[PDB]
């Protein structure tokens, strides 16, 4: 499958400046064959958090060339998980070989394309090393809960990401968590033994500065703890939750990259091969 | 909310227009047997 | 083309002269090691035993046709359990169909979900039988009519799914989408009121990548009576101490009781005040468990048309990991 992403009539001067676009992602809606400008259409800059929502009702598609009057496309995952394909690197940082990517929304704004004949802009995301769009989301929804180079939130939807955060956050409490909580002493008293183990445990860890205010009893046992052994499930369950934690807040990665022949690392606002994952 | 189960019917009205519960029968026991004697 | 699979089996659960080809055939585990996990697995107060002696009620035999699953559920319509009942062959069906129906419900008491226990196989295209033994073989990967089945009335064939348990989603839900090229999820429904509960399936088409908070309000009554009665039967303790409210006010309070690293065992450090994290008896992530769904392919195009049925269009086998649906 290959979409059709057709154009209206262009003015000779912006013509030439999307055919530069050759390797950047759009966002359709719907996945039929047949397409035109005016669907795929994203307003201005605004609502970093709000559009990275966007981001997984929808699906991507990156295009390869555009003619005079069509625009041929490619439907980024769907039934496809080698299908090599080419996209630019439209992101501030580096990305080198083996790295995941990952599609956030842009920085600050600026960066949009405006077409004059449709009257229309666009507004093609970068692309980041999956290792700093994770960190990225982090920051971003800790901004977001403090409204209980930087854009300010709207509260709208800063709301349901809160609301996102805290539901996984409390879920995992559970009767193995206390077990696991108790022995918080008994692990700071670990961390003071081993140079490894200390710097496990960061500096602004939050939990030092509980290791040394509160004393805790051992706790109760459970309902029935003879038969049934509760930190196991415990782990389990935050293993789980944890594998799935980012992707509940940004956005899952959707290829890593690979080259053959050239350099390694490639810099900014240059075609890089890729396969989809 | 879910289950397809039953829901408390409300007085249509506001709930000031349903009146206290009473009973009222001057018909009293008592005296009626001293009549009847 | 497509690549298949071929698993020789018991004619238990999926009958392949009984059904013509084009419907999905699901794995079943090893029911050894689910008596066994659950031994560790079910919650306080409930039974630890019952899914052993429901399983020993129904007594290797490996796939189970979805057409015989949905039948043993809640939800279902009768035609299809007078199909099954009466154009399947085999001796002594209807009571297995029971006794299937009281394993999948001791599954859910014991907290050891059947979607733990099925993982789905493609659709089934060909076989070859003795006396109650079957070789079925379905495919895997790729669309289903990329394949050739030996019917020679019929060489390709379709996908059947009973439209009785089609739920669809985007004119459910009322997206004002168009129809274009839609993922298929098979989905289950789980509900947990102990010795009152059910299991309910589904198979749901729509554009939605991420099912997510769409079955979380798809399901919303039975997420609200799930979370309340589902801690049922575990002694909760009396009213929680006030030593439980986790105290907040002392973090940055510059003057406080304070003790460094490297003097807690039974020092003088009797000062700090205590706190007593107790949490027994209330909604675990296992209580609130009421779906889990798993992506099964694309899809064009759904028709419904003849026992009530729906044709699919264009299925192209592309088989996913389960998912949790809980908060």
């Amino acid at each position: 499958m290959e979409v059709d992403i057709a154009l209206p009539t262009l003015s000779p001067g912006d013509l030439s400046a999307l055919q530069r676009c050759e390797g950047r992602v759009v966002f359709l809606e719907t996945l039929r064959r047949h397409a035109t400008l005016r669907e795929v259409a994203l307003p201005c800059g605004g609502d970093v958090l709000a559009a990275m929502a966007a981001y997984r009702r929808r699906f991507a598609a990156v295009i390869t060339r555009v003619t005079p009057h069509r625009m041929l496309a490619t439907p980024l995952g769907v039934g496809g998980r080698g299908q090599s394909l080419v996209l630019q690197n439209t992101g501030p940082f580096d990305l080198t070989n083996g790295d995941h990517v990952c599609l956030v929304p842009p920085l600050l704004g600026d960066e949009c394309l405006r077409l004059t004949s449709a009257n229309l802009e666009l507004r093609f995301p970068m692309t980041l090393p999956l290792a700093q769009a994770r960190e990225l989301t982090a920051r971003v929804v800790a901004r977001a809960a403090e409204t209980l180079q930087l854009p300010p939130p709207h509260r709208d939807n800063a709301e349901a990401a809160t609301r996102s955060l805290v539901l996984n956050m409390i879920f995992l409490l559970n009767e193995g968590a206390v077990i696991l909580l108790s022995l918080i002493p008994n692990l700071l008293t670990l961390g003071a033994q081993d140079g490894y183990a200390n710097a496990v445990i960061q500096l602004g860890s939050a939990t030092r500065e509980l290791g040394q205010l509160v004393r805790q009893p051992p706790p109760p046992l459970p309902q029935d703890h003879a038969r049934r052994f509760c930190v196991f499930e415990a782990l389990e369950a935050w293993i789980a939750s944890a594998s799935r934690l980012g992707d509940t807040l940004g956005t899952r990665p959707v290829a890593r990259v690979c080259i053959f022949d050239g350099p390694p690392t490639v810099p900014p606002g240059e075609k890089a091969a890729v396969v989809e994952v | 909310i879910p289950g397809s189960a039953r829901h408390f019917i409300a007085p249509p009205f506001p709930v000031g227009f349903w009146a206290r519960p009473g009973f009222g029968e001057g018909l009293d026991a008592r005296l009626a047997l001293a009549h009847a004697n | 083309r497509a690549r298949l699979i071929r698993q020789v089996t018991l004619a238990d659960f999926c009958e392949p002269q009984a059904e013509r080809p084009g419907l999905v055939v699901l794995a079943l585990r090893h029911p050894a090691d689910l008596a066994g996990a659950a031994y560790a697995a079910t919650p306080p107060g409930k039974n630890h035993r019952d899914l052993e002696e429901a399983w020993l009620a129904l007594d290797r035999a490996s796939v189970v046709s979805l057409n015989f699953l949905v039948a043993a559920a809640e939800n279902a319509d009768d035609a299809l359990r007078a199909h099954v009942t009466t154009n399947y062959r085999d001796r002594r069906t209807a009571a297995r169909l029971e006794r299937f129906a009281t394993v999948l419900r001791a599954m859910i008491r014991s907290h050891v979900f059947p979607h733990r226990a099925l993982h789905v196989l493609g659709g089934l295209l060909g076989h070859v039988t003795q006396d109650r033994l079957a070789s079925v073989t379905c495919v895997a990967r790729g669309d289903q009519e990329a394949a050739r089945t030996n019917d020679m009335a019929a060489r390709r064939s379709q996908v059947h799914v009973p439209a009785c348990a089609l739920m669809d989603v985007d004119r459910e839900l009322r997206l004002g989408g168009d129809d274009g090229l839609r993922f298929a999820y098979l989905v289950f429904v789980y509900t947990q009121r102990h010795r009152r509960e059910a299991l309910r399936v589904h198979v749901a088409v729509s554009r939605l990548p991420e099912l997510g908070d769409a079955l979380s309000f798809l399901l919303a009554g039975t997420r609200v009576d799930n979370a309340i009665h589902g801690t049922d039967e575990a002694d909760a303790p009396a009213a929680p101490a006030a030593a439980a409210a986790f105290p907040a006010y002392l973090f940055n309070d510059p003057r406080s009781a304070r003790c460094p690293t490297g003097r807690l065992n039974t020092p003088a450090a009797e000062a700090l005040p205590v706190w007593a994290p107790d949490m027994r008896g209330r909604a675990t992530r296992n209580s609130c468990m009421y779906a889990a769904y798993v992506r099964l392919g694309t899809v064009e195009r759904v028709v419904r048309r003849a026992l009530p049925l729906a044709h699919m269009e264009r299925f192209t086998w592309d088989v996913g990991a389960w998912e949790e649906c809980f908060f």
